[PDB]
């Protein structure tokens, strides 16, 4: 750790002094008999904001808690003079501070975040601002309209797998086996609650998609007033029998 | 600390207020207009009167009882304030995640302070008393302790986090019907109408 | 399907009078709408990411599982055969059973995260069947709940591990500045609009639906009377036609 | 410690990737809770609401 | 060891299944107030049909909803037009529908 001359005053009998579990927080010197405080020495995590290695291989370091002012895995380039920003998060090396604010890609935290033009970073906005000319006999009224389509992903199931319990912790050995079964029943609760879960990701698509008591089908003559819904509707040709949207999003999940 | 670290959050508290501050100002000066497209300005009373429109009462009972409609809701609203100033606890659900992540990061600090069948519960000191051959056999004992102890830390979280979860999504919606608009379902928003 | 987008029409609180005046319009609305969507999905990539992100989690999960089973924990090898053919039962026991424990953990720690994974799913599966009763089979009034706007009606399409919801919203726009007063004065009586605003142009008092620009003459059929002028706060004075007196001359 | 430690195989891997995505879930869900405006609106200078 | 592991397996598991318990009595809550206080417009929430009321009744550890609701039955075949002409205006119903 790191030594620091103690304020806290020790009664003449004590050694040393703790806090919270055994921290040991002070210290008395066996020669100068003098109270000394002990605290750790600092340390934190790193991170690396790349915008991806395709477009550019710049990147820029942040260390989480630490001060700008005491820095130096050798990291040359980051520990020589090179322009170095500190947040309320940690410090930055490797971005320019922009006076500037808009929003952003890359969140750094505390209100701090970077993107890519090299790499930036400013203050997050929040959008832009407006004030509505508010009065007590005035009103505004729309003369026309638009119509908006907005699509909504939610997931309904995911994968059912099965893991046998024996086979994975002994695959095919008999003493191994054996010495398992002292262990009690892990095994068959673990198998229990896989197949739990594999039936619930069925039951999750009966109640989504099964609400409907009878197969609907669209006529053949298509006269809806103008409303055009050939891409929406399923597609004959496909042997699937999938519509064009439909055809697009399997494409695109794999 | 060993190792424990605290993000701070991403959005700091100003961010947050300013939010605040321009749902509420959108509310009192577009009604709920702001919240399907752009803002279009109303004066206050017209709202109101749509509101009562909108629960059922004809308009004609709010401009007959302006002035007693604005003093209840000035009333009301200033015996909110006294309620939270002086009466206490009211934030419990509040303080309970706070106290519970407390709790946990305390006992998992305790945790290292446990010997698990070993000599002794300092690392250096059994490092420090014991040669290498003997000193893996109670490092072991220590590994799987301390192992299982954040093993259980880590369930408790994500266990706790997912409670987070559906709490910031009822509380997502309260804000989408109860604040952007004026809602018909029976005691979503406060009780009455 | 005109029939019933008037009835939607007049679900949102516009008069379907709107919609049968601007039919065109509207069907190439949603017909640029909808080509629009196509584009956007054919071009742009990562809008699926929330299906991905589930795929991604489980197979990452079943990777470490499977990575956990070349781990020493202590024992001479990862390889069960090779302490078998090397060693005698009663040492080799020892070494099973350091595997047999690390394996029974990592086996436990990963049911147990699947169990919390399946639980956010089941979630999320009974928020998409509340979405097809309440945005597919009927029309809903809660915001936001089916789309931004004001609802009109949505489509289902089924995705590889999801359902995708294409929301139709009614958006006004193109708005413009009047005068409002909330009430009228004639023969010292308070005048208040059936369902609508009293509006200026600068000159003259019209009445228009909430929504949408229509003026028209305020008249007796299109309002109601109720008390004296001296209560309400904001009157104007202004002459309420009645219909019946012309055609009794 | 460590190098026993690395007998273990990579549960921490898994200890701080949990920890992360919680801590990710946690600005989600207050920008989905908070973050509903397009716009800053500001109240007028003159406060007369009836 | 053993036992400890067998305990804390089991609390894990019935912490994971209190919270489904939890996410249904929010349900049903929520169920009692918009349904047994109130008439609710959201579809397929309270029966299917048009919902009228509801009736809660006590069951050993759960509640049974008894969802009314009504169901339009014996329908016919008509003939329908947006508007009406009639001395050169356009005619709109009220709160109907024109059928011949
Ligand atoms: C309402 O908006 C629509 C488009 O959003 C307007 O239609 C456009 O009008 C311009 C001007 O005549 C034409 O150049 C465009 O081709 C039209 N677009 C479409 C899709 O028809 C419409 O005129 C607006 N109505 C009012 C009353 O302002
Ligand atoms: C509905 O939209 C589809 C897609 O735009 C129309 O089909 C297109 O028709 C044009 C002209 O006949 C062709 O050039 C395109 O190749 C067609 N595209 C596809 C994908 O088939 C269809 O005509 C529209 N419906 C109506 C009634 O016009
Ligand atoms: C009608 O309303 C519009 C708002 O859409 C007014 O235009 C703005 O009025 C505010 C009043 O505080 C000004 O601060 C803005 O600068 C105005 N905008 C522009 C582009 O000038 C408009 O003045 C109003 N007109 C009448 C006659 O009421
Ligand atoms: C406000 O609206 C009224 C009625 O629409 C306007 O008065 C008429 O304007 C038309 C022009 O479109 C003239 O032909 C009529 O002679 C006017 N008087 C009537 C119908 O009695 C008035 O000009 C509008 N004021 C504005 C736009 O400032
Ligand atoms: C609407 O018209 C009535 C009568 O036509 C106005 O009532 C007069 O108000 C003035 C205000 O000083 C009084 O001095 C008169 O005694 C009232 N009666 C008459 C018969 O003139 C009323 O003020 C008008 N509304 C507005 C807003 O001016
Ligand atoms: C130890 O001796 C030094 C000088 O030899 C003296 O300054 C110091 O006070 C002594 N400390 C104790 C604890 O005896
Ligand atoms: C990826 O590379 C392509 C060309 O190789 C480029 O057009 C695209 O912008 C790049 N995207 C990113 C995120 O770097
Ligand atoms: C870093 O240390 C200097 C020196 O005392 C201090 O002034 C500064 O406030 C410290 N930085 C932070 C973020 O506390
Ligand atoms: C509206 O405000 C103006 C001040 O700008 C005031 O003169 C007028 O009396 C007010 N009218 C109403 C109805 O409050
Ligand atoms: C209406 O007429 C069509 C075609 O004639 C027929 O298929 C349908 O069953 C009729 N509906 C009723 C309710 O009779």
């Amino acid at each position: 750790g790191v030594l620091t001359e103690s304020n806290k005053k020790f009664l003449p009998f004590q050694q040393f002094g703790r806090d919270i579990a055994d921290t040991t927080d002070a210290v008395r010197d066996p020669q100068t008999l003098e109270i000394l405080d002990i605290t750790p020495c600092s340390f934190g995590g790193v991170s690396v904001i790349t915008p991806g290695t395709n477009t550019s291989n710049q990147v820029a370091v942040l260390y989480q808690g630490v001060n700008c002012t005491e820095v130096p895995p050798t990291w040359r380039v980051y520990s020589t003079g090179s322009n170095v920003f500190q947040t309320r998060a940690g410090c930055l090396i490797g971005a320019e501070h922009v006076n500037n604010s808009y929003e952003c890609d890359i969140p750094i935290g505390a209100g701090i975040c970077a993107s890519y033009q090299s790499i930036i970073a400013y203050t997050m906005s929040l959008g832009a601002e407006n004030s509505v000319a508010y009065s007590n006999n005035s009103i505004a009224i729309p003369t026309n309209f638009t119509i908006s389509v907005t699509t909504e992903i939610l997931p309904v199931s995911m994968t059912k797998t099965s893991v046998d319990c024996t086979m994975y912790i002994c695959g095919d050995s008999t003493e191994c086996s054996n010495l398992l079964l002292q262990y009690g029943s892990f095994c068959t609760q673990l198998n229990r609650a896989l197949t739990g879960i594999a039936v619930e990701q069925d039951k999750n698509t009966q109640e989504v998609f099964a609400q409907v008591k009878q197969i609907y089908k669209t006529p053949p003559i298509k006269d809806f007033g103008g409303f055009n819904f050939s891409q929406i509707l399923p597609d004959p040709s496909k042997p699937s029998k999938r519509s064009f949207i439909e055809d697009l999003l399997f494409n695109k999940v794999t | 600390f060993n190792g424990l670290t605290v993000l701070p959050p991403l959005l700091t508290d100003e961010m947050i207020a300013q939010y605040t501050s321009a749902l509420l100002a959108g509310t009192i000066t577009s009604g709920w207009t702001f919240g399907a497209g752009a803002a279009l300005q109303i004066p206050f009373a017209m709202q109101m009167a749509y509101r009562f429109n909108g629960i059922g009462v004809t308009q004609n009972v709010l401009y007959e009882n302006q002035k007693l409609i604005a003093n209840q809701f000035n009333s009301a609203i200033g015996k909110i304030q006294d309620s939270l100033s002086s009466t206490a606890s009211a934030l419990g659900k509040l303080q309970d995640v706070v106290n519970q992540n407390a709790q946990a990061l305390n006992t998992l600090v305790k945790q290292l302070s446990s010997n698990f069948g070993a000599i002794s519960s300092v690392l250096n000191d059994i490092l420090s008393r014991l040669d290498p051959p003997e000193a893996e056999v109670q490092i072991d004992r220590l590994i799987t302790g301390r192992l299982q102890s954040l093993q259980t830390y880590v369930t408790q979280q994500l266990i706790r986090a997912a409670e987070i979860r559906a709490s910031a999504n009822l509380a997502a919606t309260k804000m989408s019907e109860c604040v952007l608009g004026q809602s018909k379902r029976v005691d979503f928003c406060g009780k009455g109408y | 399907f005109a029939m019933q987008m008037a009835y939607r029409f007049n679900g949102i609180g516009v008069t379907q009078n709107v919609l049968y005046e601007n039919q065109k319009l509207i069907a190439n609305q949603f017909n640029s709408a909808i080509g629009k969507i196509q584009d956007s999905l054919s071009s742009t990539a990562s809008a699926l990411g929330k299906l991905q992100d589930v795929v991604n989690q489980n197979a990452q999960a079943l990777n470490t599982l499977v990575k956990q089973l070349s781990s020493n924990f202590g024992a001479i090898s990862s390889v069960l055969n090779d302490i078998l053919s090397r060693l005698d039962p009663p040492e080799a026991e020892v070494q099973i059973d350091r595997l047999i424990t690390g394996r029974l953990q990592s086996l436990q720690t990963y049911v147990t995260q699947q169990l919390i994974r399946a639980a956010e799913i089941r979630a999320s599966a009974n928020l998409a069947a509340t979405k097809m009763s309440e945005c597919v089979l009927g029309q809903s009034k809660r915001v936001d709940f089916c789309g931004k706007g004001y609802h009109l009606m949505s489509f289902p399409q089924s995705a590889p591990h999801g359902v995708v919801f294409l929301h139709v919203t009614y958006v006004p726009a193109q708005e413009k500045n009047f005068t409002t007063a909330p009430a009228i004065c004639h023969d010292g009586k308070a005048h208040f609009p059936r369902e609508g605003v009293f509006v200026s142009n600068g000159t003259h008092w019209f009445v228009t639906q909430r929504n949408f620009y229509e003026p028209q003459i305020i008249t007796t059929d299109n309002t109601f009377v109720s008390g004296n002028c001296d209560v309400v706060i904001g009157i104007v004075n202004n002459t309420v036609y009645d219909p019946l007196q012309p055609e009794l001359d």
